RNA sequence: GGUGAAAUUCUUGGAUUUAUUGAAGACUAACUACUGCGAAAGCAUUUGCCAAGGACGUUUUCAUUAAUCAAGAACGAAAGUUAGGGGAUCGAAGAUGAUCAGAUACCGUCGUAGUCUUAACCAUAAACUAUGCCGACUAGGGAUCGGGUGGUGUUUUUUUAAUGACCCACUCGGCACCUUACGAGAAAUCAAAGUCUUUGGGUUCUGGGGGGAGUAUGGUCGCAAGGCUGAAACUUAAAGGAAUU
RNA sequence: GAUUGACCCUU
């Protein structure tokens, strides 16, 4: 039986989707169906923020961030739980919290 | 586009073909502009150009062969050069 | 071996597959505002004091 | 790992630091802060030469430590040594180069990105190859959520960039381009030749890199320009 | 119109020397044998002496090339990466 | 006897009013009326003979002198080139890679033609024929056919004889072995077929 | 017996068949 | 009053390299990896190893002369993991402990655009 | 460098790490979305050229030229095949270390064919929306893409004509979405899978319990691998479809 | 993300 209405995917008017490999495993799946998250964090753990701050010769800096965006496969996503096995009901909330 | 012109002066203007009949309307003063094929021996094309320094007439080299000339000017055969005398409709004297 | 006392300001909570070691943040005499995550074997609760070898470490989460 | 060599002698002491001496490097004249720091070598012997051995060098130093300045913290630039004088060796400009945080920050979604590149020769016989990136921005008082740009706006826009860096980079010698580039000035231009397309906000000039050099001029000028 | 289903110009090896070989043999022996664009006439005159020897019938010049091509695709990348080169040396 | 066309190109004699005729090796898309530029200030083109110091990385060459002034002995078979790896100027040489993988360090001053050796793609035709073997060799050299030595008598051959055609012994000679000793595989390091790709 | 793996069984004896029968005939 | 080098910190999966170089680059000091510091294999990427390398590379720096280091923090990056190991942070963190003075923090990881290929096959990892 | 501890491995003739570079081949990241285009397969760096296409606008022209379609054809992912190029990476085969009772598997490092192109084949996929095409009609909407009747609604220039872009009514054509049932269905679910025992808008294809079997045989296409067409004998009471506890 | 392979009888 047809699990969900978007086949696990988000591909409606495409056909094919350049695939990606996922970050853990290097499993290669379609872009639309990935997990992908964006990690967006301090370069500095924001504990060791005092420390870099007083070892700083530049005053006021900026003390920038990293970028980057994790792509996971569902197996790899599931397992590391950024994402998890939900009630059917709740499988539509196409919300994030 | 530079085709879409030589096809205008083909339908509208008065056109000749071929080194000869270009060399000769250059010494009688009647070419008001000499396409010349990129293909065209250097020789011939120098001397064409001496011709038109001559007679004051302005020298526009054709980015192609003398197939691709003649396929522009719409004929079935090679065309090394191509002399209008007038354009009639189109703005390829005007121009350049 | 340099000795920094140290003084435990909240007990985070139980932590370790067993729990037998539980969380806490400390907080140090000198350089006030100076707080680390350490991690505790035995009990530990309110203004109790602390004996640390070294001072350079944090643990954030364990699973 | 301290014991897991298998072998640690296949074929069967001084100290380096010791046999190495400071020099100190000296930017163009095109920025404010004159010293940018400290560069070791080997002592010349008779079989090194010192001197050319470390003239072939660059350094990356970032443009608000040459400027000064809060504002160029998202810049840096590459200097490459030319001469050296007495342990106060001097540098000139290689390419501008961005930091990896700014570009990671302005590069965000729902919105457009426009990339331009062009690879113009300065008047001096300077080959570079200048990049410019500019991002759809999203107006006052729209409620539309993304203010994409509709891919010939980008042409239009790759197009008038392109043609203002032309423009600039032909006819300004290397250290003109430096001394416009450093006051962004640049962007500005390409700001107002384009608002009137799209908004296109964050139109930071990316870097620009030296393809190719000229000869090695080392005869009477630059002690007063750098 | 065909007189042959596929050896084509290998009909004269008859049943010879395996059907791999003269297939191969016939590739290799179009190629040879056509008839090129002459790229200073602008006719399709040029034909081949000899292995690497290109003659154009019409404005009688002589080209070097390949084997059994006026031109091989060795030789127009090899063009391309000099052309590439000389222009990355003036400018 | 050769696969790769020659050109005959002729130069001026720079001290004496005369033609001078030199006999190159003709690369792809030299044609008859070019005009062939050979010096150290000689332009990056097709039939040029720039010195390697002149050429840049990645170029094509052909005819390249081993030592400067031997007048060509490397790349000249049809179809063959070398790329120019890099230069190093303090005591001049450039690094090359010859037709075979070969890394070749050669003076900065040799000379060599720009392009790749004409009559190219000529070993991808089969020859079909004892025949075209026997046309092909009629003009190079007394080497065909080959009568297989396995085939011989002992008297004639290391591998003669026997109640069956073998060779007997390891094929694989010595480089240390002698005239009449070194027939089979010389000094050979492996054998068999090999799983893999020239990786130059 | 997974039904790829089935196919592929299938098309050897399939395979062992002709070559069987080009020997016999 | 301040001398510069750079730090250089490559943080990958079981190791991270912590080695002081001049401000050009071509002249290093004290290349020291959580390697040399741990026995076991496994904690070659431990932060304990990483703070060890970092104070010794510290200790060797002032010893030749350089007092501020700017940093440039690189993961694997390319195909691999692209985000920063265990070490890095334990390494600047033991820098600034260690007393070095710190400048202009960057995250130089090699970020492809348009990788060749990643290793691992069509169906990844199966672990 | 690698792994859950590890070990074929490279390494004081300097390995990994850091120069400034250079070459090659591949790819086109972040922008990148319940977004676009294409008949599907598929298609994501710039400029130019070459032809093509949908949607919209039209108080243009033709006038039924149309819908679906046996035969017959065009394209058709990947893998594969024949040659020539290319050959960085990854990597069916294989080499090899490990866990293992065994491991010619998973995991580690190499690694031919291949992965990339040029001509020629191949013609298959869970080629899927498992949903043929054309036409009509049936609760309502937050939105989005290409147009876009309109609203003397904002900015640099002149806040006091004017060639932006956004904001709101809103037509039209798309990719899709959001809550009972008008209805349908075995249900899952479906604005179509509705307007079907109140059964007929037109038309093509396909199926008739499970296996044997996509097999045998005969054709036919293919270099081959194989593709298309395609059974019977015999065996069998279930095999299946929705997850109700 | 280790080694947990197997288990002859009816509605």
């Amino acid at each position: 039986p047809k699990k969900r209405a978007s086949n696990g995917r988000n591909k409606k008017g495409r056909g094919h989707v350049k695939p990606v490999r996922c970050v853990n495993c290097s499993k290669s799946i379609p872009k639309d169906k990935a997990i992908k998250r964006m990690a967006i964090r301090n370069i500095v753990e924001a504990a060791a923020v005092r420390d870099l701050s007083e070892a700083s010769v530049y005053p006021e800096y900026a003390l920038p961030k990293t970028y980057n965006k994790l792509h996971y496969c569902v197996s790899c996503a599931i397992h590391a739980r950024i994402v998890r096995v939900r009630s059917r009901e709740d499988r539509k909330n196409r919300a994030p919290p | 586009s530079i085709n879409q012109k030589l096809a205008l002066v083909i339908k509208s203007g008065k056109y000749t073909l071929g080194y000869k009949s270009t060399v000769k309307s250059l010494r009688q003063g009647k070419s008001k502009l000499i396409i010349i094929a990129a293909n065209t021996p250097v020789l011939r094309k120098s001397e064409l150009e001496y011709y038109a320094m001559l007679s004051k007439t302005k020298v526009y080299y054709f980015q192609g062969g003398n197939n691709e000339l003649g396929t522009a000017v719409g004929k079935l055969f090679r065309v090394g050069v191509v002399s209008i005398l007038e354009a009639g409709d189109s703005d390829i004297l005007t121009t350049l | 071996t340099p000795v920094t006392l140290a003084k435990v300001i909240k007990v985070l909570g139980r932590t370790g597959s067993r729990g037998g070691v539980t969380q806490v943040r400390v907080e140090f005499l000198e350089d006030t505002s100076r707080t680390i995550v350490r991690n505790v074997k035995g009990p530990v609760r309110e203004n109790d004091i602390l004996v640390l070898m070294e001072s350079e470490r944090e643990a954030r989460r364990l699973r | 790992a301290v014991g897991k060599n298998k072998r640690l002698s296949k074929g069967k002491v001084v100290d380096p630091f010791t046999r190495k001496e400071w020099f100190d490097i000296k930017a163009p004249s095109t920025f404010e802060n004159r010293n940018v720091g400290k560069t070791l070598v080997n002592k010349s012997t008779g079989l090194k030469s010192a001197s050319d051995a470390l003239k072939g060098r660059v350094v990356e130093v970032c443009l608000a430590d040459l400027q000064g300045s809060e504002d160029h913290s998202f810049r840096k630039i590459k200097l490459r040594v030319d001469e050296v004088q007495g342990k106060n060796l001097l540098t000139n400009f290689h390419g501008m180069d961005f930091t990896t945080d700014k570009l990671r920050s302005m590069v965000r979604k729902w919105q457009t990105l426009i990339e331009a590149n062009v690879t113009v020769k300065t008047s001096d016989d300077y080959v570079l190859r200048i990049f410019a990136i500019a991002f759809t921005r999203k107006q006052a008082n729209q409620v539309k959520r993304h203010s994409y740009a509709q891919s010939s706006h980008i042409r239009a826009i790759r197009k008038v960039i392109s043609e203002i860096l032309t423009k600039e980079v032909q006819g300004s010698t290397l250290a003109q381009l430096t001394s416009k580039l450093i006051p962004e000035v640049i962007n500005k231009e390409i700001e107002n030749a384009t608002k009137d397309i799209f908004p296109l906000q964050n139109i930071h000039v990316r870097k620009v890199k030296l393809l190719k050099q000229p000869k090695f001029d080392v005869g009477a000028l630059m002690a007063l320009h750098g | 119109a065909k007189r042959t289903k596929k050896v084509g110009i290998t009909g004269k090896y008859g049943v010879r020397y395996g059907s791999s070989l003269r297939r191969q043999v016939k590739k290799l022996e179009i190629q040879q044998h056509a008839r090129y664009d002459c790229s200073f006439c602008g006719k399709k005159t040029v034909k081949r002496g000899a292995a690497g020897i290109w003659t154009c019938s019409c404005c009688k010049k002589t080209v070097a090339g390949g084997a059994y091509t006026v031109s091989t695709a060795a030789a127009a990348t090899v063009r391309s990466t000099i052309r590439r080169l000389r222009e990355m040396v003036e400018a | 006897g050769r696969g790769a066309p020659l050109a005959k190109v002729v130069f001026r004699d720079p001290y004496k009013y005369r033609l001078r005729e030199e006999i190159f090796i003709a690369n792809e898309g030299v044609h008859t009326g070019q005009f062939i530029y050979a010096g150290k200030k000689a332009s990056l083109n097709v039939g040029n003979v720039l010195p390697l110091g002149s050429v840049p990385e990645g170029t094509i060459v052909s005819n390249v002198e081993e030592k400067p002034g031997d007048r060509g002995a490397l790349a000249r078979a049809s179809g063959n080139y070398v790329i120019i790896i890099g230069h190093n100027p303090d005591e001049n040489k450039t690094r090359v890679r010859l037709p075979s993988g070969a890394k070749k360090v050669i003076s900065s001053d040799a000379r060599g033609v720009i392009g790749v050796i004409a009559g190219g793609g000529r070993v991808d035709k089969p020859l079909l024929k004892a025949g075209r073997a026997f046309h092909k060799y009629r003009l190079k050299r007394n080497s065909w056919p080959k009568t297989r030595g396995v085939a011989m008598n002992p008297v004639d051959h290391p591998h003669g004889g026997g109640n069956h055609q073998h060779i007997g012994k390891a094929s694989t000679i010595s480089r240390g072995a002698v005239s009449g000793q070194k027939a089979g595989l010389i000094a050979a390091r492996r054998t068999g077929l090999l799983r893999g790709s020239q990786k130059t | 017996m997974r039904a790829k793996w089935r196919k592929k069984r299938t098309r050897r004896l399939k395979r062992k068949r002709r070559k069987v029968r080009a020997r016999s005939k | 009053s301040q001398v510069f080098g750079v730090a250089r910190i490559y943080a990958s999966f079981n190791d991270t390299f912590v080695h002081v170089t001049d401000l050009s680059g071509k002249e290093t000091i004290a290349r020291v990896t959580g390697g040399m510091k741990v026995k076991a294999d496994r904690d070659e990427s431990s932060p304990y190893a990483a703070m060890l390398a970092a104070q010794d590379v510290a200790a060797k720096c002032k010893e030749v002369g350089i007092t501020a280091v700017h940093v440039k923090i690189r993961a694997t990056g390319g195909t691999r993991t692209k985000t920063p190991g265990p070490g890095g942070q334990a390494a600047l963190r033991a820098l600034a402990r260690s007393g070095l003075r710190i400048g202009r923090i960057e995250d130089v990881t090699p970020v492809p655009s348009d990788s060749t290929r990643k290793k691992g096959g069509r169906r990844g990892r199966r672990l």
